[PDB]
């Protein structure tokens, strides 16, 4: 394929570099149409600029810490750190909310990575052999309410098992109720006053519980759980104008008060190099 | 090969536009607005086709561009909720899809100056202008025929009114990504856009969602002669096309 | 080869080779060609 | 109720967006069956699928 | 060739009537409903029609049928001009065309004795009390859905209420010549009639003008066994059909 | 695969709606028999309610 | 491919794809077509 046309001296009353730009349209001048060009060849297909590369290598969307020690003297496990809850979503890292945020839908199959990591602050012989339990709590089942809970058997909900220092890996199909995730949403819950703008069921992937199933031990040991997400055939629609601003919140576009400039002023005159 | 560009005219229903200095129309993502077909349906209710009954131009009232103007939003179908049946049929039906024909008109004299960008955002949403996680309020997002001024002040519960930064944290100069024209005084005295139905799903509530948002911002300001008004009306004009109604039902309460 | 039997299981399709940039660049109504005043 | 017994009933639903109804006026303008009790003992009503979105949570 | 004809069912939109003591529907003039010709039209407008949107059935309040009661009547399009998008089309269009299927239901037991005469009359135009030369004001002949009731009192300006002499000088035994159905309640509880445009013109001002009347009136009285309630319930149940709509223009002003 | 099927106005002696639910038989009643709808395809196969995916 | 020699080491068949729900929802003698009447 031809990058460059070999051409040679102009002279005419058709003017390709003059048009207007009111009109919406970005016109397909080549540097052909300005000056005398050589022929050359493209010799790059565009591989790694596809939406589905661009979104399709992993970043991490979670990071919590879980303990092994006695459930006695304490009334919520959850806040003793026994247990941890993850409200699925992909805006907590500003790296891969902003790719992901640069389109309005996006319809893309998910693939989770999950690495445990064990670490002892306070005093261990030796190091123990942890087994984690990632449990997948959709909307509407009962989400675990303590280390020892009913729920973690587990007779229907996904489940998953690894021994801590490993890592362990699944994929998930498209979940989304609409044919594609959308990204923004300008609308409500419902026609109410004080309802939520945004944020709703639209953007609800579900929960995830995080526990360590090995009994308590007599060491304290604190592991710290970190979930990679990596999209697998990827479609995107509406390409969308780059987030500029830092951010404030999962799933809202609200931006600091009293932020900083994002144009880097020039130093010098509007003439300067 | 004797012929004129800048002359065209819209007629739809009982209404029709005129122009002469125009720009070629612009047609959002090369798509003209279309019907629901059966492949892609989820309700099975039969839609509502209300054809020249509802698809034909409104005009919502006129805005004056000031030398210090900041620039102008609306959100749609809630900018038509009052405009005749289309205002009634979107209120007593559950569901609707339409596209739009938008059609903004700011005529001025020969030695006028300035530009300004007509811009559809699909789901512009919203950022508060007290940061953190507080949400826009239903009242401030769905204002009607009067729209949003981004000249006036912020307001509790409010929208974020800066805007450069659109209202949502991204720069002005990147807006040109969406469909878009210009109204620059000395070439042009209207923009036109025809979107189709933008939205993750086939037919979708009327009531609680807008699926685009118009932009008109004055990017390069009102230079007026000298001893002329430091003022130009802008009228905005938008007709509903292709559109469908599903799932009747008594009328919608919404607040105010 | 595929060793599972859902499709959410698969590897990437690689890239979409069919591009055209028509749709955002000049996303108007009458054909604008290169050359030929924009407006007369 | 007894076979000399007779009744006319209304069988509605309104679709969501739409506040519960207060009245048959207002019922009756949305989805309806008007449900004449005679021989056949039993009203069948479907309900349609009245949604913008393709599928809706259990919960 | 075992089968019965008591059981019928009309669905219309997204509602649907039964019935299990019915007698064979009526069609006036054996003409079924149908929209205006392009070899009749006089109006160029291109008509909207509404379809699904408009053609459904609207139950009316219902009436107490009392031993005394002498009688109710109806006046159409007035009657439909708040019941949803029909009603609002019916004021934002300057000129309208529709046909209408009539179903009125009075549901009693095997006991109850009894028997209404149910009558569709065109141009049922009423004649004032007072005699003389003295017209029916705009606000008694336009009621609205709760209609005119023939045992009332008679009104300064409105129409005269003697049933026997149909509230215009004929008497109440040739009604039998306008389209027509008996609820008997030994035989029926549903009358039912599909009546087609009838005017001299067209297409028509739906707001100044009625087209038919519809007369519920009971000739045998009601005689309930003893012990019950002297006093059965009255249902009627209106759907526009084959509803044309012309000439688009702003919301209409009518008297109250 | 069909879901609902295209149907208009109906005025029939045949009447779908009523039934008699004394003889054990739940009729296969359809949205289309209640009200007027427009074509739609299942576009689903129901793999996740098998017995043995349950 | 199968990697034992028994049919219990093998994975779940997958659907039984031809269903009738007719056997639960009508297990009448008498077949009753929908429109005429239940009775007569």
């Amino acid at each position: 394929t031809v990058a460059s046309i070999s051409s040679g001296p102009k002279h005419t009353q058709k003017v390709p570099i003059l048009t207007a730009n009111e009109t919406g349209a970005t016109m397909p001048v080549l540097p052909s149409d300005s000056i005398e060009t050589r022929t050359t060849y493209m010799h790059f297909n565009g591989s790694e600029t596809d939406v589905e590369c661009f979104l399709g290598r992993a970043a991490c969307v979670h990071v919590t810490e879980i303990q092994n020690k006695d459930a006695t003297g304490i009334d919520n496990h959850r806040e003793a750190k026994l247990f941890n809850d993850w409200k699925i979503n992909l805006s907590s890292l500003v790296q891969l909310r902003k790719k992901l945020e640069l389109f309005t839908y996006v319809r893309f199959d998910s693939e989770y990575t999950i690495l445990a990591t064990a670490s002892q602050p306070d005093s261990a012989n030796y190091s123990s052999n942890l087994v984690v339990q990632a449990m997948y709590v959709p909307p509407g089942a009962p989400n675990p309410k303590e280390w020892d809970d009913y729920t973690w058997q587990s007779a229907s909900n996904p489940s998953v098992f690894f021994k801590v220092g490993d890592t362990s890996r699944f994929s998930v199909p498209y979940v989304g109720l609409a044919s594609a995730y959308n990204c923004f949403y300008d609308g409500y819950s419902h026609d109410d006053a004080e309802t939520q703008y945004g944020i709703t069921v639209l953007n609800h992937m579900g929960s995830m519980a995080f526990r360590i199933v090995n009994e308590h031990d007599e060491h304290k040991t604190l592991v710290k759980i970190r979930v990679y997400h990596r999209a697998k055939h990827v479609e995107a629609w509406i390409p969308r104008a780059p987030r500029a601003l830092p951010y404030t919140s999962i799933g809202r576009t609200n931006y600091p008060k009293n932020t900083e400039p994002v144009i880097k002023k020039r130093k010098g005159d509007i003439k300067s190099y | 090969c004797g012929y004129s560009d800048r002359v065209q005219q819209i007629t739809l229903g009982n209404s029709t536009i005129t122009t002469q200095e125009a720009a070629n129309a612009v047609v959002c993502y090369a798509e003209w607005p279309e019907y629901l077909p059966d492949v892609d349906a989820s309700d099975v209710n039969k839609t509502s086709k209300p054809d020249t009954s509802v698809c034909r131009f409104y005009t919502l009232d006129s805005k004056t561009w000031t030398t210090g103007s900041k620039g102008w939003c609306w959100k749609l179908p809630d900018a038509l909720k009052d405009m005749g049946v289309f205002g009634q049929n979107m209120f007593f039906h559950s569901l609707g899809r339409s596209g739009y024909t938008v059609h903004v008109q700011c005529n001025a004299t020969k030695f006028h100056s300035g530009c300004l960008l007509v811009v559809v955002i699909p789901e512009h949403q919203l950022a508060s202008h007290e940061g953190g996680n507080v949400s826009v309020k239903y009242t401030f997002t769905h204002p009607g025929e009067r729209g949003i001024d981004l000249s006036s002040a912020n307001e509790v519960g409010g929208p974020v009114k800066d805007v450069i930064y659109n209202m949502n944290g991204t720069l002005l100069g990147n807006l040109l990504i969406f469909p878009h024209q210009f109204i620059n005084l000395r070439t042009n005295n209207t923009a036109t856009i025809v979107i189709p139905y933008i939205n993750s799903v086939p037919i979708d509530s009327m009531t609680r969602h807008n699926n685009v948002s118009l932009m008109v911002i004055p990017i390069a300001p009102l230079t007026v002669p000298t001893g002329a008004t430091p003022s130009l009306p802008i009228t905005v004009t938008i007709a509903p096309m292709c559109t469908e109604f599903s799932g009747i039902r008594s009328k919608s309460i919404v607040p105010q | 080869i595929n060793y599972y039997k859902d499709a959410a299981s698969t590897s990437s399709a690689g890239q979409s080779l069919s591009m055209d940039p028509s749709k955002f660049t000049e996303p108007v109504k009458d054909l604008m060609l290169k050359g030929a005043p924009a407006l007369n | 109720g007894p076979a000399l017994s007779s009744a006319k009933l209304i069988l509605a639903y309104t679709p969501p967006g739409a506040r519960g109804p207060q009245d048959r006026r207002e019922a009756m303008l949305g989805t309806h069956v008007v449900w004449d009790i005679g021989l056949q003992s039993t009203i069948v009503m479907t309900i349609p699928w009245t949604s913008g979105v393709q599928f809706r949570y259990t919960d």
